């Protein structure tokens, strides 16, 4: 674990140092449809066509993404995207920019969002739910170990691949701090009380965040929530949690000590580190080895239509890529 | 139920991320 973790952080660190850059070009995509949209962005089924390989591409307006001040933000997601390697991730393939875009070719996940699935079925069983926070616990122990902050789990940006495991995306909110950072992000429902209450915060808001994704999956709601987000805000500052009668005893107690307000007693952010979650009662029966391996089955695997099937993604409004004949924020996105 | 104040709720759809 923690050899593989130096090695690790050795293979990031070169691609950290000296990130890819333009390594594709629209035109080498058919575009086929629309998978997710976003407020300065969309992301698109496309086939790259001298591979005939299907893939997932982030198209980001530029002039939006500086109108939302998240260049720099952006900036962090492409360049740690294109350094990092971890089977729970989606790959980061290609990317570049023309005068209006930023591009972003990552690996097509065809199982669709969690959020669809956890909605529709509406909650997972605690061996379901125990599967997919396993793998967030590894990806968090290996993202944590680079110094990244993911600072944005949610359902809706978990994906689920063609072997029913989970791929990670959207790092829009990832960034490289060792110690203390500030920007309030993220999602009302899964912010840690640290970021409401702008104190400034480190990687222990990702295992908060682990808490209340395991307990939405296990619900079938999160622990907080309300109609506006400042009634969430209200509730998540609180220090109070109610439980389903059906949670299990060890999941109520992972929970108790992963949605904990105090610093000190948040499983992940104490001297033993993400082993107090790894060793805890509720993930008894997991084999972490087997589950980075993949060697366990899956408890709900998606439906193979074939290759570039689309039917586990909701249908949005195709809208044209339009390319401005002049650059767009040129300097802005220099280093992209 | 919870739940049935979840499903009532206007946040069951897409949760978009916060900022400024
Ligand atoms: N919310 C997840 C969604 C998304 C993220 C960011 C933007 Cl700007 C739009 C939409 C998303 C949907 C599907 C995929 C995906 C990646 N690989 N296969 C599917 C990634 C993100």
């Amino acid at each position: 674990v923690k050899e593989f973790l130096a090695k690790a952080k050795e293979d990031f660190l070169k691609k950290w140092e000296n990130p890819a850059q333009n390594t594709a070009h629209l035109d080498q995509f058919e575009r086929i449809k629309t998978l997710g949209t976003g407020s300065f962005g969309r992301v698109m089924l496309v086939k790259h066509m001298e591979t005939g390989n299907h893939y997932a591409m982030k198209i980001l307006d530029k002039q939006k993404v500086v109108k939302l001040k998240q260049i720099e933000h952006t900036l962090n997601e492409k360049r740690i995207l294109q350094a990092v390697n971890f089977p729970f991730l989606t790959k980061l393939e290609f990317s570049f920019k023309d005068n209006s875009n930023l591009y972003m070719v990552m690996e097509y996940a065809p199982g669709g969002e969690m959020f669809s699935h956890l909605r529709r079925i509406g909650r997972f069983s605690e061996p379901h739910a125990r599967f997919y926070a396993a793998q967030i616990v590894l990806t968090f122990e290996y993202l944590h170990s680079l110094d990244l902050i993911y600072r944005d789990l949610k359902p809706e940006n978990l994906m689920i691949d063609q072997q029913g495991y989970i791929k990670v995306t959207d790092f829009g909110f990832a960034k490289r701090v060792k110690g203390r950072t500030w920007t309030l992000c993220g999602t009302p429902e899964y912010l840690a009380p640290e970021i409401i209450l702008s104190k400034g915060y480190n990687k222990a808001v990702d295992w908060w965040a682990l808490g209340v994704l395991i307990y939405e999956m296990a619900a079938g709601y999160p622990p907080f929530f309300a109609d506006q987000p400042i009634q969430i805000y209200e509730k998540i500052v609180s220090g109070k949690v109610r439980f389903p009668s059906h949670f299990s005893s060890d999941l109520k107690d992972l929970l108790r000590n992963l949605l904990q307000v105090d610093l000190t007693k948040r499983f992940g952010n104490l001297k033993n580190g993400v082993n107090d979650i790894k060793n805890h009662k509720w993930f008894a029966t997991t084999d972490w080895i087997a589950i980075y391996q993949r060697k366990v089955e899956a408890p709900f695997i998606p439906k193979f239509k074939g290759p570039g099937d689309t039917s586990n993604f909701d249908d949005y409004e195709e809208e044209e890529i339009r390319v401005s004949i002049n650059e767009k924020c040129g300097k802005e996105f220099s280093e992209f | 139920t919870t739940y049935a104040d979840f499903i009532a709720s206007g946040r069951t759809g897409r949760r978009n991320a916060i900022h400024d």
